[PDB]
DNA sequence: TAGTTATAGGTGGACGTCTAAGATGGTTTTCACATAAACCTTTGACGAGGTAGTTTTCCGATGTTGAGGGGAATCACGGTGAACATGCCTTTTGATGGAGCAGTTTCCAAATACACTTTTGGTAGAATCTGCAGGTGGATATTGAT
DNA sequence: ATCAATATCCACCTGCAGATTCTACCAAAAGTGTATTTGGAAACTGCTCCATCAAAAGGCATGTTCACCGTGATTCCCCTCAACATCGGAAAACTACCTCGTCAAAGGTTTATGTGAAAACCATCTTAGACGTCCACCTATAACTA
């Protein structure tokens, strides 16, 4: 089993980035953006997942539940609706 | 030969994407990025399908929401193009980079 | 026997709330009228959204209220939008609003 | 069996009440459910805190009020607060 | 006759005030503003001496902080001077005008 | 009557300087006053809501602080 | 008598344990006290919540841990979570 | 009798915390080691600040740590500043920091 | 560059509140033995479901080629804010008469805590829905060149 | 100033899935009713600390007038937007397959719920008394022209 993970952060496609950007009401997008973005996203995710897992860990569980993810987002002040 | 003007088929999307609700990142490339950041953080773990999407919904929403704020930072500096300088500011006041 | 909810003319479970305030360690002692009061606040707010949701679902030519309708409601509404400030709705979309600086000539 | 009691039954009741000819996606219902919950916690605790602040050892309808009057934006607070005292006072009379 | 250059004894103040901790509003005009807003909100109310300063400390530290963020907004527009346009952007991104 | 104008234009710029501020417009001083009012309003509103609840007629430091906490402005140094 | 319990007595103890030839203001003491208070509340609820999340009917040192790991930033969490498990193991042994 | 604090080698009141977690409706049941654990976390953090506060008070040539010193500590420090993000200190002042865009010419 | 305005400071002696050592009274806790009540560590075991693994399909991604036009780069020079003044209203910096509101001791109820005793939920378990989720034209705007 | 001509709504209509909508049944809760439990809001009452009005620095308040920074453009250099070409790789079925997270038991702690008896720690300040304000007096670092 198992395979390793390499630049999945680069797996967040430049178009997927601009699609998200357009939805913000965005007309002109620099080439430098796409990296910066990825950075921010990573940071975001890191911070969330960190707290998210801290719960999974505490539950004495090895599977990350939706609740864990949400209780983490709540903590973050990103209150999420639609996953219990 | 028919050609749309530079910065005018741009708006098509805006109007198109602002109206829809689907997620603008592919599930799978996202899938990996989550599993990576989590494994290269806490080894051999598992994610309920939902817990993955719940993250993506959130992640996407965040960035779109950030872009909004970013856009105004371009528009403020007379400019019309998003560049790192704007996001820096955007985050800076938001409080995460201050 | 009469349901405590009907004793206040409510659709929301007055008994449930009374239990849910115990099973939350909110205080040493829960009131008798508080689970009633609150159950109504919640009823009101639920109905208040649903009200704005229905119309939203109707403007977009549908029967069933879907996520987008709830967002189109909340975000287009003044007060709910303030109340649900730090809150994100799953499959919510966004209010179409382009800046009046990027528009053509 | 697992049993995870929700609200969908009541959210449906108060939907049919305003809009008798309108359905609702389970996804939307979930959002809706996360709401009534989120709202609950918000008020409950804000009021839980109150008793404590006031060295009071009992949660009362009076506590809910001030929590509601704090947490809720303008007209919405007014409208909610009203209906609260309204259902309560009905429960006091119709015992 | 001597004359200080424009916008340059300005700095002397910034440094001086950034070094000091004290309140930059006289208690009494503030005292007047507080008591006003409270009665213009609920008839005949008293205030703990502490309670007034407590609020002022809060009040200032906020403006203080706001201005900092407003500062950067100006500088982002390739500008040097703070204006309503900045505070707007500052408060809008902060989320109190958003 | 205009105690909001009692927040002196210099007191305003003194606070501004502390932010690291070089150039200040004339329009600012009004805008500022506005924001301050709004701030104060919002705080005092919630602050009094407590005083009122306590069945008290005197606004305590605690009331002021519990309000600031609610606002997400957590204050230290008044028994807070 | 009024009786208004603070922490100042202990705050000074640990102050002289780090700098024996250094004092404190009364106004700075109030800030210091508000800290230990806020920080108390912070982790506390966070952990109070954690029991409920995981349906546990009792707060344990364990809930404090994960709560600290959550509330506290990077290195300061590590250093804290340490002295915690430390003072704890000293109490268990020297009982 | 021995103080529960000394049973953990702490200056902070382990008994007080045990009572304070009951008188807060935090849970139906408080632990025995939790009031100990927490009392220490608090102890550590207190001392951690005081540490940075002392030096601040020393750099500014004084004996008694005043508010400004606590702010000069917290805001100059990386992590505390993050922890006390939404927090304001009475009589705190601010870190002197002018933008490197407003500074003179040479 | 050398000034000479402006206090960057800058370094040391008494009053002065206002640290903090003390003591004294508690006195309110804090501890420290009681006793089952019950909250939690296994500990099987059974499946959900989450990982991986395989495949076929087409649906976005990438990687070019232009080049319109947005970003900045500097000028005219308007004209908007910062000095450097005295002009003094008013905010400190001090007394002092009672509305409030804490600290006391209380029956009055207004919740806890149980025993059963009917329901209102709630999955589940299908049981049939029947709303809207794409499929191929199709009339219809509005760009962007004739 | 009128004609190409994508891509927009949008018109139906295939059909496919995700609502409700019965029909229970465990059956968890919720509710009915009674003693017990205590938290409260009840009325007193002695004062802390809140608002009264008034002596003299402190700093607010326009005034004058000049020095740079945008309610001016304009240029133009190269940024990234727009087709389009072309597969790589996401998606969208199913197939194992076995890893781990729940339902139930089941003592084994681990905790709470009484209260005598000494042990901090806090009103209560009481009283030394000590760091710091508060500025003299001249250093003395920058500054905007001599």
């Amino acid at each position: 089993h198992r395979k390793v993970l390499r630049d999945n952060i680069q797996g967040i496609t430049k178009p997927a980035i601009r699609r998200l950007a357009r939805r913000g009401g965005v007309k002109r997008i620099s080439g430098l953006i796409y990296e910066e973005t990825r950075g921010v996203l990573k940071v975001f995710l890191e911070n969330v997942i960190r707290d998210a897992v801290t719960y999974t860990e505490h539950a004495k569980r090895k599977t990350v539940t939706a609740m864990d993810v949400v209780y983490a987002l709540k903590r973050q002040g990103r209150t999420l609706y639609g996953f219990g | 030969p028919h050609r749309y003007r530079p910065g005018t088929v741009a708006l098509r999307e805006i109007r198109r994407y602002q109206k829809s609700t689907e997620l603008l990142i592919r599930k799978l490339p996202f899938q990996r990025l989550v599993r990576e950041i989590a494994q290269d953080f806490k080894t051999d773990l598992r994610f309920q399908s939902s817990a993955v999407m719940a993250l993506q919904e959130a992640s996407e929403a965040y960035l779109v929401a950030l872009f909004e704020d970013t856009n105004l930072c371009a528009i403020h500096a007379k400019r019309v193009t998003i560049m790192p300088k704007d996001i820096q500011l955007a985050r800076r006041i938001r409080g995460e980079r201050a | 026997a009469k349901t405590r909810s009907s004793r206040a003319g409510l659709q929301f479970p007055v008994g449930r709330v009374h239990r849910l305030l115990r099973k939350g360690n909110y205080a040493e002692r829960v009131g008798a009228g508080a689970p009633v009061y609150l159950a109504a606040v919640l009823e009101y707010l639920t109905a208040e959204i649903l009200e704005l949701a229905g119309n939203a679902a109707r403007d977009n030519k549908k029967t069933r209220i879907i996520p987008r309708h709830l967002q189109l409601a909340v975000r287009n509404d003044e007060e709910l939008n303030k109340l649900l400030g730090r809150v994100t709705i799953a499959q919510g979309g966004v209010l179409p609003n382009i800046q009046s600086v990027l528009l053509p000539k | 069996k697992t049993r995870k009691e929700s609200y969908a039954i009541y959210v449906y009741k108060v939907l049919k009440q305003v809009h008798p000819d309108t359905g609702i996606s389970s996804k939307a219902m979930s959002i809706m459910n996360s709401f009534v919950n989120d709202v609950f916690e918000r008020i409950a605790g804000e009021a839980s805190r109150l008793a404590h602040y006031n060295k009071r050892s009992t949660i009362t309808s009076r506590e809910i009020q001030t929590a509601v009057r704090l947490l809720l934006p303008g007209e919405l607070a007014k409208h909610a607060v009203s209906e609260g005292t309204k259902a309560v006072t009905k429960y006091t009379s119709a015992k």
